[PDB]
């Protein structure tokens, strides 16, 4: 009976674990789900910025909102965390104790996801503009510490 | 303070355009700052749930 | 400081797009082929941006 | 526990300041918006001249 007990009182525990398990899942899920309305938008852009009547301040304008979308896929992955653990930062592994003996174990597998993961920091939609200079000659004083 | 015109201005239009272009710039920027403040707080709706 | 070996001397800035159309940029140093972009004191003096 | 009612409690107030600042976006939209028209009129006037 003694050792009845004993099993008993593992096995709550394990419930309570594996709980634990099932809400940190849900998070990360949760976080994952923005990032792939980010990356829905994102492709929408793309498909209107290859419109050949587009003027380069127009792609400069779609650019922006590209780089936005993308800052904030990246906030994303620095700030998320639950329990202090950050979920998305890095690629971990983590394990959840569901038995009462070694071993009874279920694994979750983590990955760093942002822009530089997903391979897309490059992205950029502008065409090259044409540069040239001119000489602004200052004439001009002001005056330095040095004494006279 | 407006200084005094002096002199006719020529080219006006280049001018005027290059202000319309200095404003809808701006128009871009702000609007692309609100869409990220909407998935900034859909985001935070979710993760207070879970 | 920096070690950019070369000279150097402002300039004012413009750009064109593919259509031929053209605009106004602000001002830069210009090292050879190479460009900084630099803002002006209240003196006229100048710095570059950092 | 605590931790995650910090942490709820945070973010609920971070809902609120991202709020603000939609709001002050839409503002300055707004004023460019008018001032805007009134550039229209200008260059308008500016081809009649």
């Amino acid at each position: 009976a003694n050792r009845f007990t004993a099993n008993i009182k593992g096995l709550t525990q394990a419930s309570r674990n594996a709980n634990d398990g099932i809400s940190i899942a849900q998070t990360t899920e949760g976080a994952l789900n923005e990032i792939n309305n980010n990356l829905q938008r994102v492709r929408e852009l793309a498909v209107q910025s290859a419109n050949s009547t587009n003027s380069q301040s127009d792609l400069d304008s779609i650019q922006a909102e590209i780089t936005q979308r993308l800052n904030e896929i990246d906030r994303v992955s620095g700030q998320t965390q639950f329990n202090g653990v950050k979920v998305l930062a890095q690629d971990n592994t983590l394990t959840i104790q569901v038995g009462a003996n070694d071993g009874e174990t279920i694994d979750i597998d983590l990955k760093q996801i942002n822009s530089q993961t997903l391979g897309l920091d490059t992205l950029n939609v502008q065409q090259k503009y044409k540069v040239s200079d001119t000489a602004a000659t200052v004439t001009g004083y002001a005056d330095t510490t040095i004494a006279l | 303070l407006a200084e005094a015109a002096a002199t006719t201005t020529e080219n006006p239009l280049q001018k005027i355009d290059a202000a319309l272009a200095q404003v809808d710039t701006l128009r871009s920027d702000l609007g692309a700052v609100q869409n990220r403040f909407n998935s900034a707080i859909t985001n935070l709706g979710n993760t207070v749930n879970n | 400081a920096a070690g950019v070996t070369g000279t150097a001397s402002v300039v004012k800035m413009s750009y064109t797009d593919n259509n031929g159309k053209t605009i106004d940029g602000g001002l830069a140093v210009k090292v050879g082929d190479d460009y900084y972009s630099a803002t002006q004191n209240k003196d006229g003096s100048i710095s570059i941006n950092t």
